[PDB]
Formats: structure tokens, C-alpha cells, sequence
């Protein structure tokens, strides 16, 4: 989170946290009302923004459907769905921590390992993300869109 | 003096620069002006100390280490 | 390390759950206690070395621990106990901050009851010596804050004794 | 950032590792790489310090 | 000399060796 | 002592005790009857030292001693003339010693923590060791008061 | 027509070298770098082929 | 750290023996191998990748371990199996190549039992793994070639247990 | 790490006390000694190798120890229990001069005992050893000299064994 | 031996045996026969081998059996040709395993150090282990005596 | 660092092309020379300590060097100088194994020249010391291999003058 | 010297000299006219410390100087007293010096290295410097002899 | 780094000759004037806070250089200058007590110009503090001793500019 970050690097440096870094954390801690309303946003809609960014995903790509996909049987397909869920799940913790911490630390650190390991392609992981954007960022308005797009394209980051 | 700790310190940094393996869980003698730093920097990679325990001390000394 | 937030994620991520409405209900506890947490810690950052040595001067100054064959005898020992305590209202102050006490576990009671029993540090004196620090904060920043202060200081306490 | 690209084609630094289980020559030539590290030159064999 | 003498025979005939996979893959 | 700091010496360098460090620990064993005599000089007249030492010490620095000081008051004073008698019996001990390793290693390493953490002035108590080296090698011949100069000027180097 | 020249080329270096690390070091991240291209498994059974 | 050879000769040396007939028998079996052992171990170096995540496909995947509350969940906890397979993989196949299974306890099954007791990996669930690993390759390489990985699969999986 | 000196020093400072006419007899007695202490230094200093190496010759060669099958078979061996006995002189020479044997139970017997148990050396034979050692030292530099020695060659035992 | 040292050398590198070293170990795993013969052939004549190097050594470095040498009397002769034969059964064992490492691992680290401790002169061990191999290289092949040569040639490079 | 090999490659590679007849013919001089190569580097192998010392019996022994005033003088400066012929000899055998001088003004000739004029090492004196290494290690591994070995010999000694 | 290592030694320390130290190198400096006593005797007689070492040694190990040791000839053994004469002359400087720092950081560092190098036996040389000690002990009164046994001491001891 | 005595006899080293009257001559002065080093090395150790704070407050105080542009500005600044000539008293204290100036061009002269002209340090100002150091100890500890004190300070300077 914000504080986390805060008391960490003030851990470092052997010192108490500045004014500066506890006036950050006032102003996340102000304003974690509007995350709390929408990350309550994203988890009521979530079956929708799924479905929708997957029916987008397999417009701009096909191919995993198709013999010799990863998309090609039914199981497959289902854990496709739940990767999805799993990472709009991050994303409203991402909101809530008002940083990248928690998302990094349990889904980012090592994808590519992971999904190497696996047979699925990372380029279809950033074009998968970018669909989920657009999909949830549908569901909210501007002063909360402000706040929840950055994080997919901090996924987008991590994932290139 | 010189305390013979037990610890196990996970790196939490191997995936992302890939390096190869060093064997965590180690158990050393660590010298009494050092051992500070030292306990800190396991506290600081996240490592848990198993045991820890003065080996050459006698301790309650004043001069003489 | 974790403050409230982490652990609410957590939670929710262990049970693979989104966040209902009790998980909103604890981070808007702690986005409400937040504001107040933050002056408490500014006004701590402020008095670290007052505290401590108020707590000296409270509990382990003109005892016999400060005599000859005490453990706070020496300059050397002294300046270590000194350390000592600064080192737990820092991390008290963290714990606050946080709104959790899992650093105080992680980093300062992992391995501590070891390293003073195979020291001979008294934990008896230093409890006392803690006890005295929170109860000098808590004049220091109040009711509640000292109270949200000393939540901590206890589980400090707690594990070291 | 190094790519893996250029790691893999790289001039690969042997890593002298000291286990307690290990054969004996071996830990005489890890303590032999730890000499010439720390000394930029063996300085046993050499001066037999 | 026998890795040189297969580098050889790889050299001098990798022309229809491109020829075969134009038309096997276009 | 020098035996000590003799042996840690040669044992870094994995050697024995050479020579010229094995006549220096003769040289000190042939001078410790003179070093004993210091100290029962020291020793013995410690109630004069410490009482003549503390009225130099107000009399230059009546500050401390001044309401607002930290030795004002009678326990007070008394806690700082009970300082003094410490320091004298370091001095005592890096007088037999042959070396300032009692002395350091004891009453020396976090002085300026501790009265710091007291909210002492130390160039007072430098002060104050002055007074108490006046005091002592007015009370002895010459090379014995050089010999114990020598300690009490480490004491005063060591606080500033 | 140009790729499927080189990979003979890093072939026949490897070859002659002795070590198949000038082939690694080269076509392990290639697969992206020619995925937004073109075909990859044309380009597995070309050089099957 | 010895292969069959030099377990062979530290025999007779602390006879004080010289190399007798049942010495040149043990030499001559190792002698024998020798060549099915460096086309096995070319074969493992061919795929290790593929017998890595055909492992994990075997046992570990859409199992618990890998959902929410396992110890394979997160990204990092997955590459650090990935890692942990291929060390087992890779030192499998140099106790394959030696003849002698000396490295596996003096550099993987030395200290894996109580770094992997306090980290919280399943030391059952790794078995598993590292069995799927070994039918795997047994596959790959054969009858034989498999058998002789397998003798130091089990050791592996001896030392871990 | 402490001489005659500093444990008087340090036992007038744990008692907080100044030296008082006991601890002047016994640096009195140390101030006398010390001259004797010195020049049997000097004397072992002397003839290192020579005691050693009529140690090793009394006690350990022509046994089974130095015959295949013992501890000390190998010339890796020979030089590393030349070392060890070297190591055992050297020390006891310095808790000669220091009149005190806390460099002997901080630097020589702290792991002593584990490391010759896990590396198998037999604890028995290196006594004899260090008794032979001590027989020919205090040949060597005579009865007191020699008898200064012993104490502390008999504590390097004690604490072996 | 081979495989041990080339095991090790790929282990510190963090990687696989390299094909080259792959295949130096099968060319040595083929070559084990020959090296299996050049050991029975010094296996089978180590008497002759030992007493006629204990008599050429003898003859050409007398000092040491006259009275003032290491090797002086029956059981002190004894002894030495004892010494001869550790080492012709350290050759042995260099001569199977393909590499000097059970030779140096076992009696070439601390040889400096024993001799010296037990008063013996190196050179002669040298010229003792010359007259081993000139014994040993006169008794076979051409090539055999080559391989062979190549492990004596290490021993007595190894003492000086 | 590169052989004869790696250089082609690269010539090859820089220009683009394939392996022409010109690369097919240097590859296979340096696979006709590379027996010889390695049948010279196991001569020089069994010889390092002989040869150094030697050279130095040729050239620097009972000058003005080893006596007072010369930069040889010292035990310290005699163990550095024969320091610095083993590693000519040792790096002209590599340069000789690969057929490619460019470890040694990779790694021997790259500060060489800075460094022995800082410490006032005189160049022509170990020039004269190469010059005689390389007479006496002509004179044992014979006259093409002794040629292919000075060939090393005179690009180190026409680096360092 | 003494005053080299004291202030070496402090140098580290990021400290002072300690006034341990202080008189160590007060009573080097007193101690240095015997010092410079001893270094008159062993200057003076030079000659015939050489001439009957050399005598001694070999008488004591005939070997070196029968055909087949180092040093047989006219020009062999004029450099073998040539080096016994280094040898004195480092042993007068650490005399002076008050500590081997001369002796070791001149001419034995690397001496095994260079005596192997030269195809000497060390512990000839050993016993050269026994016979040059028993020569110049035998020149001298009991402490002189003691004070310059002490470096003869330790240049037999850095031998072997 | 070497003394008056290493020196000496490193001439007479260099020379291979023994020590002549000329070499015992100058030995002489040495042990007649290291008394005398040494009580004033003491007397150094004594005010080494005290001399810097005077030379700072005769020279660099309240001049443009403690004032906002100067180059002793900050507290940064100001902290390192303090340590700068401390390093300077104490380096000037091992050259009085060694009588010889060549730890001073080895160990504070070696890097120092280049150091403080790419700094931007001024040489004159740190001159004329190191000037007012040499003022003020020559005052503290006599003439003579003040003068042998201030030779090894105008080598400092000397180097300096
Ligand atoms: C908490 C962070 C995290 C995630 C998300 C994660 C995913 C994950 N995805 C998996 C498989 C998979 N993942 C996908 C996903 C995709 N295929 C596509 O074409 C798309 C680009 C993409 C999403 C729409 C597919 C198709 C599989 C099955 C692959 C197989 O056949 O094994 C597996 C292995 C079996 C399983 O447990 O389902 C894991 C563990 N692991 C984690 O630790
Ligand atoms: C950040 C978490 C953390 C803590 C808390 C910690 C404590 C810690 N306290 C120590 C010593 C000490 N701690 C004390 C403290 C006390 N003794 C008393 O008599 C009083 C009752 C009490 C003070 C209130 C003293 C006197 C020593 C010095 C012991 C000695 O020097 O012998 C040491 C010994 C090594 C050293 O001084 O530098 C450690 C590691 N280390 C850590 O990493
Ligand atoms: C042997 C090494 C050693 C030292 C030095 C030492 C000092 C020491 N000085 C103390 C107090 C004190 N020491 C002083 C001394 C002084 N104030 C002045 O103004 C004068 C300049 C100066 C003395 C001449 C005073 C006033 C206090 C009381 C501080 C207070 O009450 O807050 C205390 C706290 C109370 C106690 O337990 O005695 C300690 C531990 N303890 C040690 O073990
Ligand atoms: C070369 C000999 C050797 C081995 C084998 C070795 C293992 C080893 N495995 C580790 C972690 C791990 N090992 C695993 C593996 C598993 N957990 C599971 O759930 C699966 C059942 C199983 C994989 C099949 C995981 C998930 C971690 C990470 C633990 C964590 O990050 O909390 C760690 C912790 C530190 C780090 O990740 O980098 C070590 C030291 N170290 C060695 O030196
Ligand atoms: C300074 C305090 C100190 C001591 C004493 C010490 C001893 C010590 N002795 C060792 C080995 C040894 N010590 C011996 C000695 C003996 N075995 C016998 O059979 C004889 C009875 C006896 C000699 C009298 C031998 C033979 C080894 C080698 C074991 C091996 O290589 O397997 C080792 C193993 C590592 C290594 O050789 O270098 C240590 C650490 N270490 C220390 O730090
Ligand atoms: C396998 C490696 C290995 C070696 C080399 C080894 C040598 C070894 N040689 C010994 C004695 C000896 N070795 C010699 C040998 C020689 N003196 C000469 O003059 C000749 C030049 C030379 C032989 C040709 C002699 C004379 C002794 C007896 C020394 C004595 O009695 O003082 C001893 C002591 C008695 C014993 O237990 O045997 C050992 C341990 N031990 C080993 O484990
Ligand atoms: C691998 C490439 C490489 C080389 C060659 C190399 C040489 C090198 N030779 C050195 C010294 C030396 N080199 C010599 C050698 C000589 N002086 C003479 O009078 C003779 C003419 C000549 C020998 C034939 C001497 C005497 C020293 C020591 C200088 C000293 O200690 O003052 C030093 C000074 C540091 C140290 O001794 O350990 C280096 C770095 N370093 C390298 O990395
Ligand atoms: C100051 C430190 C120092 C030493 C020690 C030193 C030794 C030294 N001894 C040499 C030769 C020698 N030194 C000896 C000496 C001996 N051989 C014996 O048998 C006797 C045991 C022993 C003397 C008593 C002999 C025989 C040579 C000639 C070696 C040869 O010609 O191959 C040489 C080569 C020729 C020369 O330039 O003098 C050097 C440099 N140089 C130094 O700078």
C-alpha cells in the first residue's frame, strides 16, 4: 500500500516517516471512500465485464480457440475465464491499496515464468488485459475511471 | 564474543534477476559489533531466525570482551 | 509486514473472495482512524529522545540496574539501552502507522527473547521500561492515540516476556 | 534491464561456493578463489602468505 | 575436419535448400 | 592491558608474539611495581581528589551547579561527584592496567550517548576530569605524575 | 527469405564451432520479435524442413 | 562429491589396498555404462524444459496447491517450483552421470528438509512432483536409461520424505 | 579474552569496588611470575616445529592412526593434525602469558568438541597428543616453567574430552 | 577423475555438461580399457618396480642410507621403500580414474609439510619417484609408457 | 577472447556472408595444427616450474638484479618475479592452444606496460627473461611447436617493449 | 620497526596511539643503544661469524657441498656464504629496527618460492642460520645473546 | 610508509652495506628526539577538537567561505571540512611520530589536489586553515616541538598547492 511504501523506506533509512510522506498517506487516506465505492463497483459487475472483454479478446484473437490454441477445449477455456476473474480481482486490490503493492506481490512478480511454464503467449496476456480495461472502465464514471485505469496499465506493464 | 545463530532467509528477489542458488538456513558464528547489523539485515530480507545464542561471551563482562 | 488494508487483501485473497461489505467496513475503520494515526506519529517523530529519556528517568534511572553489577552499568551499556528503546518506540510508532502488528513480530520480537536471555539483559526492567515510554506517550498524544499507541506497546510486552 | 540474450552469450563467471558437505580440494580451491578475490592476486602459492 | 566437410556440403548447396522451403512453406 | 592487546595483535596475523612485543610485555612487567604505587596513591587519597576537584569544578563552571544546570541541588551534586569518583577509578584501573582498554572499554564508548540521554554538558565533565588531574598530579613526584597524566589526558581526549 | 538464410548461417557457425550456444543466444526471444509478423509454426516446419 | 570411480578408489585407498579384480569389475560395469549414461544425459539436456511443465501438467496443476491458499499460488511461488523442479532435474541427471549419488546429499538433500519445513512447502506434494518428473523422463529415454534416473529420483525422494 | 589483569579489574568492577589489598597480592603475584612467563615463551617460541613434530613422534606415529584405515592415513591428514597440534601449542603459549585461560575456552574449545565429532577425529588420541606435547615442553623449558605450561595443556584436555 | 572434475566445473557455472566435455567424458569411458591394462600392468609387477627403484634410488643418493639420513637402518629402509609403494599405488589409482585428483586429493597436499616434520629430504622422494617411472616406463608399450609417464610426471612435478 | 575458429566467425559474421572456401581452408589448418597444439600444451604443462626456472638460470640469475639495488632483489620481488613468468608462460600456452593472440592483449598486455613502469619494473631485463623462456621451451617441445609457441612469445615481448 | 607497526596499528583503528603503545615505543627508544650495541658487535665481526658458520654447517651437512648438492664448487659456495652474509645483515637490521618487519618484509617473503626456484634445501639454509646464531650468541653477553637470538630465532622459524 | 629507522636502513639496504657511524649517527638523534615526539604526540591526542575549532575560528570563520556561496556552506560542507582537518592534525601527528613525511605523500598527498579541484574545494583557504592549525599547536605544545610539528604541516601545504 501507500503506508506500507512509506514505512518501508522510512524503515531503511533508520528514521521516522517525513511530512511530506505522512501528507501522501493523508491524502490516499482522505479519498479511500471513493476506491471503497469502487471496488464494490467492480465486484458487483464482474460476470459482465468478463464476458464481454473475453467476447473482444477472441475478435482480436481467434487463434486460441482454433486447433492448436490454448482456448481449444472447454477446460481450458473455463481457466481462461478464471484468469480473468483472478486478475480483475487484483485490480480492485490494487485500487484499494491505493498503490501497486499487493497486486504485484501476489500476481505480477514472475508471469512471464509462469505462463512460460505454461504454453499460453504474454502478448496475448497484454491484449487480454487491455480488453478487461476497456470492459470495466464501461461500468464507471471519470472521476472513478481516473483512478481505475492506471492499474490495467500497470498490469500492461508488467506483463511486457 | 560471538553469538552462533540459526537462520533462513529467503531472498524474494531470485525470479526477477535470475540468479543461481545459495542455500538458505545457515548456522554462524557472528561477531558481538556486527551482529546488529547483521540481525537487522535478516529482519530487513524478511528472514525468520530460528536461534539465537552467545557462544563465546560469559556474559556480564565489562572489559576483556 | 502488512498494515490493515494488506491483511484485508489478504484475507480476501485466501478465501479468493472479492471484498464484501465487511472487508469495506474495516478499511473505512481505518481510513477513518488514519488522520489521527498520522498526528500521532508526527507528534512522536517530534519527542523520540524525550520519551526515552523520560522513561529512563521514570522506571530505570537511580535503581540498581544503573548501580555497579547492573546491566545498565557501563557507558557502553547504557548508550545499547538507550539504542534499545529508541528502537522499540520507532517500531511502536511503525505498528501504529500501520495499523497492525505484524512488523512488531517480523522485526523486533523474532528473535529478541533469544538475544537477551543468552545477553543476560533483564526482561523484567525493560517490560518496565516499555511500560514506562507508553505511559509517557500517552500523556504525550492523548486518549485514544495513546491508547492506539499502547496496543502496541503491550504486544511488545507481551512477546518479550 | 539485461536481456537474457545477453546473459546467455556472455563470458560465464564460475561461482565458488562453500558447502560444509563438500570434498576437500574443493573447499581448497573455493578458499584459493576467495584469496584471489579479496587480494586480486594468489597471494598463497605465490608468497605462501 | 568432418564438422568442416558438413559445413561444406551445407555451404555449396544452400541455395536449393531455400528453394525446397519457399515452396514447401509459400 | 598491553598483554592483551599484545595477544589480539599477533593473533589477526596468525604469528606468535614477536620479539619487540615480548620485551615491550617485560618492560611492563618490570615497571608494574610503579604502576602499583601510583595506584595506591591514587587510591588512598581519593576523598581529597574527588572533594578538591569537585569545588575547582563549581568554582570554574558554576553554571551546572546554577538553577537551570543539571547538577543543582543536593543529590544532584552528589550524583555528579559520584560521576567523578567513577571516572577516578577508571583511572586507577588504566593506571595498573598498563593500557586505556579499562578505561574505554568500559567508562568511555557511549559517554557521549548517555550524557546526551541525560542532558549533561561534557565539556564540563571534561572540566571536571581536569580539575581531578590537577588535583592528582599535584599529589605526586614527577614521572609519577606524568605516568598518571597520561591516563587522565586520555580521559579528557576521549570526551572531546 | 532473408530468415530462412539465417538460420543455416548460425547453423553452420554452430557447427563449425562446436557449441550450439551461437544458435541459443540468438532465436530463444525471437518467437515475438516475428510473431506480430507472420506464422510461427510455418516458421517450425520450415526449419524441420 | 564422487562418481563411481573415485568412490571406488577412496575404497581401496582407505584399505591402503591396491586396485584388486573386484575393483576392476566395478571399473569395468561403470565402464560399460558409460556410454548409455552420456546419450541419457544428452537427452535430459535436450528437454528439460518440456519434462519441467510436463511434470507440473502431471501432478500440480488444477490441483489445490495452485488456487488460493496453496503454496504454488502466486507468480513468484510458481517460478520458485519451477526452480526447485529443474534443480532436481538437473542434479538428477549429474548423479546419473557420475554413478554415484554423493552430490545429491551433499548439495540438494543437505539442508532441503528444514529450509523447506520453514518455509511451508509440502514436502508431499514436491514428491509427487518429482515422481511425475521421473515417469516422464523414463518415457523419454527408456527402459533402462530411465530405470538408472530412477534409482536417483527415489534418492531424491528418499531425502526429501 | 582477558589476562590476570583484566579478570581482577573486571571482578573489581562487577563488585564496584576499588582494588582492594587482594587484588594487589594477586597482580603482585602475576608482576612476579611474569618475568618466568616470558622467557618460557620466548623458549617455545623457539622450538615449535621441534615439540611438535617429537609429540607426534611420541604418541600418534607407528600406530594405527598413521596405517590405513585411521584418521591421520592421509598426508592431507598429516598436515591438517600438524596444524591442529601447532594450533594447541600456540594457544596454550598464549595462555601462558596471559596467566588466564579464557583465550583458551573462547578461541581453541568453543566448537572444538562438535568439529572433531562430526569430522570424526578421535578426541582420545589428540589428548595423548597434547599430553605428549606438554611432557616435552615442560622437558624443555623445566619444572615451574613447565608445570605453567601443564595447567594449561591439561585444560585444552579437559575441555576436549 | 574426469567426471567428477568436469560435474564440478559445469556446477559452479550454473549450467549443464557443454558437449565438449560430454564428449571428453566418452572418450575417456572408451579409453577406460587401455587404462585398465597399464593398471594391471602396474599392479601386477610392483615388487620388481619397487625394489629395483629402491636400488637405483639408493645407489644414486647414498646419503640417505648412510648413517646421518632419514633412511638409515633396517626398519627406517623399510619405511622408505613403504613410501615407494603409496605412491606407486597413488599412480595406480591416477592411472584409472583418468585425472590426478585421487593423487593430489590423497598424497600431494600437505607433502611438503610431513616431510619437513618428519626431517626428510624432498629431492630424494623426487628421485625416487623418477626411478619408479623409469623402472615402470621400461616395462611396457610405448604409449602405456606415455600415459604412465604423464601421472609420474605429475608426482614428481608436484614435490618440486 | 577468441581462437582461430571464433575469428573466422566473426570475419565471416561482420561481412554477413557465409562460410566460403577461405574460412573452410583457414578451419581446416588450425584442425590439422590442433593436435600438435595440444600435444605441445601437455609438454608445457609437465614442465611450468622447470622452465620458469630456467629462464631465470639463463637470464636474471647472477646479474645486477638479484644482488642489492636491483628490482629483483627482495624475496618478495624474486616470488612476484617468478609470479609474472608463470603467467607468460601459462598465458602463451593459451595463446597457443587457441592459434589467436587476443588474450593476451586481452589480459596480459592490456596495463601491463603502465603498471611495470609505475612500479619500476625494468621492461628490458624481462624481456630478455621471456626471450630466454621461450629459447628453453623451444628447445623442449621441438622446432614447429617450439616456432608456434615463440611466435606468443615474441607478440607478449613486442606488447611489453 | 616499532614505531611503523604501532603507528599501523592505531592506523586502522581510526584511533590514536593508545599510551600503551606511547611507552612501548618510549622504552624502544631507550632500549635503543643497546640496540645499537648489538648491532656494533654483529657489524664488527662479520667475518669470522661467516667464515666459522659456514665452517660448521658443513661439517654438519656435507652434502650440499659433496657433488650433487647446490652448492659444490668455488663459485657455489662463495654464493652460499654470500647468502649466509644477507642473512646477517637482515638479522643486524631487525636488531636495530627493534622488530623483523625489516628482516621479513626484505628477505623472507618469498623465500621458500625462490630456494625451491634455486633448487635448495631449505632446512640447510635452516641450519645455516642455527650455526651463524651459535657463532654470534657465543660473541656476546646473556641478554645481548638473548636480544639477538630472538631474530636469529625468528629467521629459523620463518624457514620452516 | 616508513620511519626515520626503516628509512636508514633501507638506505643501507639499498646500499648492501652495514650499518656505518653516519647511519648509527643518525639513529641517535632519532632515539634522543622520540621523547620528546612522544609526549607531544600526547599532548596532540590531548586537543585535537580544540585545535580544529580554533583553526576554523581563526581562519575560516565569518570570512565569505562560511557565507552562502561559499564552498564550507552547508553543514554537509561544514561537517566534511571539520573531518578534513582532523585528518590533517592526526596525519600530521604519525609523521611527528614516525620523523619521516612519507605517510603524508603516501596516504593524504596521494589524490588529495585532484580530488579538491574536481570538488571544487579551495586550496588556499584549506592552506591557510592548515596554517592556522600548525599556529595554534605550536602554541599548545612548545618551539621546538611546534617546529617539528610544523614541518610535516608545511609538507601538507607544500603538496597542497
Ligand atoms: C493470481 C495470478 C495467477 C493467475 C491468473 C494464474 C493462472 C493460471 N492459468 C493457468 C492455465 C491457463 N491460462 C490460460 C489463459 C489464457 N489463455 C489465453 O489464450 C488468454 C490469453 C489467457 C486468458 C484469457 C489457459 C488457456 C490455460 C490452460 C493452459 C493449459 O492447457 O494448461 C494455470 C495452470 C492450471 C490452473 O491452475 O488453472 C494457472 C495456475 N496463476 C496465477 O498465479
Ligand atoms: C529492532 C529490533 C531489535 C532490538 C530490540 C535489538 C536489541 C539488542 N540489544 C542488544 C544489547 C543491549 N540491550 C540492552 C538493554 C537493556 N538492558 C538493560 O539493563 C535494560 C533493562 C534494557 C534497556 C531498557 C543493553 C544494556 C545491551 C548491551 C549488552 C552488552 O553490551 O553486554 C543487542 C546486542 C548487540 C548490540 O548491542 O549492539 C541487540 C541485538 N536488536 C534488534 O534488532
Ligand atoms: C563508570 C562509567 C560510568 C559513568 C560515567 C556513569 C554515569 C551516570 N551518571 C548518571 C547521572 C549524573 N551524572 C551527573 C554528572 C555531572 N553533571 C554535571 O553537571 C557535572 C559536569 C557532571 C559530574 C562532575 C549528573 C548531574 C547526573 C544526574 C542526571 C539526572 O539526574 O538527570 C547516571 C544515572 C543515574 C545512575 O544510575 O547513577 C549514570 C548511569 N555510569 C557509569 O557506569
Ligand atoms: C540445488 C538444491 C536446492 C533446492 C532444491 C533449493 C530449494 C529452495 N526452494 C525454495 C522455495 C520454494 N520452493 C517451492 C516449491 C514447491 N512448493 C510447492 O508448493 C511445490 C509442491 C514445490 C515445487 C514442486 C516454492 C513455491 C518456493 C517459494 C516459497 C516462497 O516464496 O514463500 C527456497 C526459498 C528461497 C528462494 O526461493 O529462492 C530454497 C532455498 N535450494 C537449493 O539450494
Ligand atoms: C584454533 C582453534 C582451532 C582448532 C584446534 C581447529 C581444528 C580443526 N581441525 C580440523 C581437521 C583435522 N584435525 C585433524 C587432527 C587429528 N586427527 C587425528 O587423527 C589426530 C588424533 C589429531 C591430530 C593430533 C585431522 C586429521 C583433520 C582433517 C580431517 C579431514 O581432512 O578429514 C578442522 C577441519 C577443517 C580443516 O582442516 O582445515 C578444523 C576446523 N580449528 C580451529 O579453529
Ligand atoms: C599415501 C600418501 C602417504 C605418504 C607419502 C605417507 C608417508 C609417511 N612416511 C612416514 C615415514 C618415512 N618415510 C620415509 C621415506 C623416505 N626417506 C628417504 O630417505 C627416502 C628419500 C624416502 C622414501 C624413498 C622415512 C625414512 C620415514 C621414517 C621417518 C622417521 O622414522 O622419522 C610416515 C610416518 C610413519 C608411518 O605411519 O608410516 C608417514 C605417515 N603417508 C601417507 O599416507
Ligand atoms: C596476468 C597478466 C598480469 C601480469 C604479467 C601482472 C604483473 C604484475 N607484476 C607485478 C610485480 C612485479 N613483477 C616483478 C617482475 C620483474 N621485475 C624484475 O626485476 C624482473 C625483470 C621481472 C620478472 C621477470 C617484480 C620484482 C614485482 C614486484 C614489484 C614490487 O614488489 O615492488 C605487479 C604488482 C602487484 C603485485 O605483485 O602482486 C603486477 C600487477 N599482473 C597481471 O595481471
Ligand atoms: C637478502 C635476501 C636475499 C636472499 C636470501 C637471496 C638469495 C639468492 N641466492 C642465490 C643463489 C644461491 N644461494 C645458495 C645458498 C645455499 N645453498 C646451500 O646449499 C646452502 C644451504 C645455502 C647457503 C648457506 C646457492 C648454492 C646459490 C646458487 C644457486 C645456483 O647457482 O643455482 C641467488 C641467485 C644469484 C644471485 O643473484 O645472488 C639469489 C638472488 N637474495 C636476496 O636478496
Amino acid at each position: 500500500s501507500v503506508v506500507s511504501q512509506v514505512i518501508l523506506r522510512a524503515d531503511d533509512e533508520l528514521r521516522y516517516p517525513s511530512s511530506g510522506e505522512l501528507s501522501g498517506i493523508k491524502n490516499f487516506l482522505a479519498t479511500g471512500a471513493v476506491r471503497i465505492r469502487i471496488a464494490e463497483a467492480l465486484a458487483d459487475n464482474e460476470k459482465k465485464i468478463v464476458d464481454q472483454a473475453q467476447k473482444q479478446l477472441f475478435s482480436i484473437h481467434p487463434e486460441y480457440r482454433t486447433s492448436g490454441g490454448n482456448a481449444a477445449t472447454t477446460k481450458q477455456y473455463n481457466q481462461c475465464l478464471r484468469d480473468y476473474g483472478w486478475y480483475l480481482r487484483l485490480v480492485t486490490y490494487g485500487i484499494l491499496a491505493g498503490d501497486k503493492d499487493p497486486i504485484e506481490r501476489i500476481g505480477l512478480i514472475g508471469v512471464k515464468e509462469m505462463y512460460n511454464a505454461l504454453g499460453v503467449p504474454v502478448p496475448g496476456m497484454v491484449d487480454a488485459i487491455r480488453c478487461l480495461k476497456d470492459a470495466a472502465l464501461g461500468v464507471l464514471d471519470s472521476e472513478e475511471a481516473r483512478i481505475a485505469a492506471p492499474y490495467f496499465d500497470f498490469i500492461t506493464q508488467a506483463m511486457s | 564474543r560471538m553469538f552462533k545463530i540459526t537462520a533462513c532467509v529467503p531472498s524474494q528477489s531470485r525470479i526477477r534477476t535470475q540468479r543461481e542458488l545459495q542455500n538458505t538456513y545457515f548456522t554462524k558464528l557472528v561477531p558481538y559489533d556486527n551482529w546488529f547489523r547483521e540481525q537487522q539485515r535478516i529482519m530487513k530480507m524478511g528472514g525468520k531466525i530460528v536461534k539465537v545464542q552467545l557462544a563465546t561471551g560469559k556474559p556480564g563482562t565489562n572489559t576483556g570482551l | 509486514m502488512q498494515d490493515a488494508i494488506t491483511s484485508v487483501i489478504n484475507s480476501a485473497d485466501v478465501q479468493g473472495k472479492y471484498l464484501d461489505g465487511s472487508a469495506m467496513d474495516k478499511l473505512k475503520a481505518y481510513f477513518t482512524t488514519g488522520a489521527l494515526r498520522v498526528r500521532a506519529a508526527s507528534t512522536i517523530s517530534a519527542n523520540a529522545a524525550a520519551i526515552v529519556k523520560e522513561a529512563v528517568a521514570k522506571s530505570l534511572l537511580y535503581s540498581d540496574v544503573t548501580r555497579p553489577g547492573g546491566n545498565m552499568y557501563t557507558t557502553r551499556r547504557y548508550a545499547a539501552c538507550i539504542r534499545d528503546l529508541d528502537y522499540y518506540l520507532r517500531y511502536a510508532t511503525y505498528a501504529m502507522l500501520a495499523g497492525d502488528p505484524s512488523i512488531l513480530d517480523e522485526r523486533v520480537l523474532n528473535g529478541l527473547k533469544e538475544t537477551y536471555n543468552s545477553l543476560g539483559v533483564p526482561v523484567g526492567s525493560t517490560v518496565q521500561a516499555i511500560q514506562a515510554m507508553k505511559e509517557v506517550t500517552a500523556g504525550l498524544v492523548g486518549a485514544d492515540a495513546g491508547r492506539e499507541m499502547g496496543v502496541y506497546f503491550d504486544y511488545i510486552c507481551s512477546g518479550l516476556s | 534491464q539485461l536481456p537474457q540474450s545477453y546473459f546467455n552469450a556472455a563470458e560465464k563467471r564460475q561461482k565458488f561456493v562453500m558447502k560444509p558437505g563438500l570434498s576437500a580440494l574443493e573447499k581448497n580451491s573455493v578458499v584459493k578463489a576467495a584469496y584471489r578475490q579479496i587480494f586480486e592476486r594468489d597471494i598463497t602459492r605465490a608468497y605462501s602468505q | 575436419l568432418k564438422r568442416l566437410a558438413i559445413a561444406q556440403a551445407i555451404k555449396l548447396s544452400s541455395q536449393l535448400i531455400v528453394s525446397r522451403a519457399a515452396n514447401r512453406i509459400f | 592491558s598491553i598483554v592483551t592487546k599484545s595477544i589480539v595483535n599477533a593473533d589477526a596475523e596468525a604469528r606468535y608474539l614477536s620479539p619487540g612485543e615480548l620485551d615491550r610485555i617485560k618492560a611492563f612487567v618490570t615497571s608494574g611495581e610503579s604502576r602499583l604505587r601510583i595506584a595506591e596513591t591514587l587510591t588512598g587519597s581519593r576523598e581529597r581528589i574527588i572533594k578538591s576537584a569537585g569545588d575547582a569544578l563549581f568554582q570554574k563552571r558554576p553554571d551546572v551547579v546554577s538553577p537551570g544546570g543539571n547538577a543543582y541541588g543536593e543529590e544532584m551534586t552528589a550524583t555528579c561527584l559520584r560521576d567523578m569518583d567513577y571516572y577516578l577509578r577508571l583511572i586507577t584501573y588504566g593506571v595498573v592496567a598498563g593500557d586505556v582498554t579499562p578505561i574505554e572499554e568500559i567508562g568511555l564508548v557511549g559517554v557521549r550517548e548517555m550524557y546526551k540521554s541525560l542532558g549533561t554538558p561534557v565539556d564540563a565533565v571534561a572540566q571536571a576530569v581536569r580539575e581531578m588531574k590537577a588535583v592528582a598530579t599535584g599529589m605526586m613526584s614527577g614521572d609519577d605524575a606524568a605516568e598518571a597524566g597520561a591516563y587522565f589526558d586520555y580521559v579528557i581526549g576521549a570526551m572531546e | 527469405l532473408r530468415d530462412m538464410a539465417w538460420f543455416l548461417r548460425y547453423t553452420t557457425y554452430a557447427i563449425v564451432a562446436g557449441d550450439p550456444s551461437i544458435l541459443v543466444v540468438n532465436t530463444r526471444g525471437l518467437k515475438e520479435v516475428i510473431e506480430n509478423a507472420c506464422s510461427i509454426p510455418a516458421t517450425i516446419v520450415a526449419i524441420q524442413e
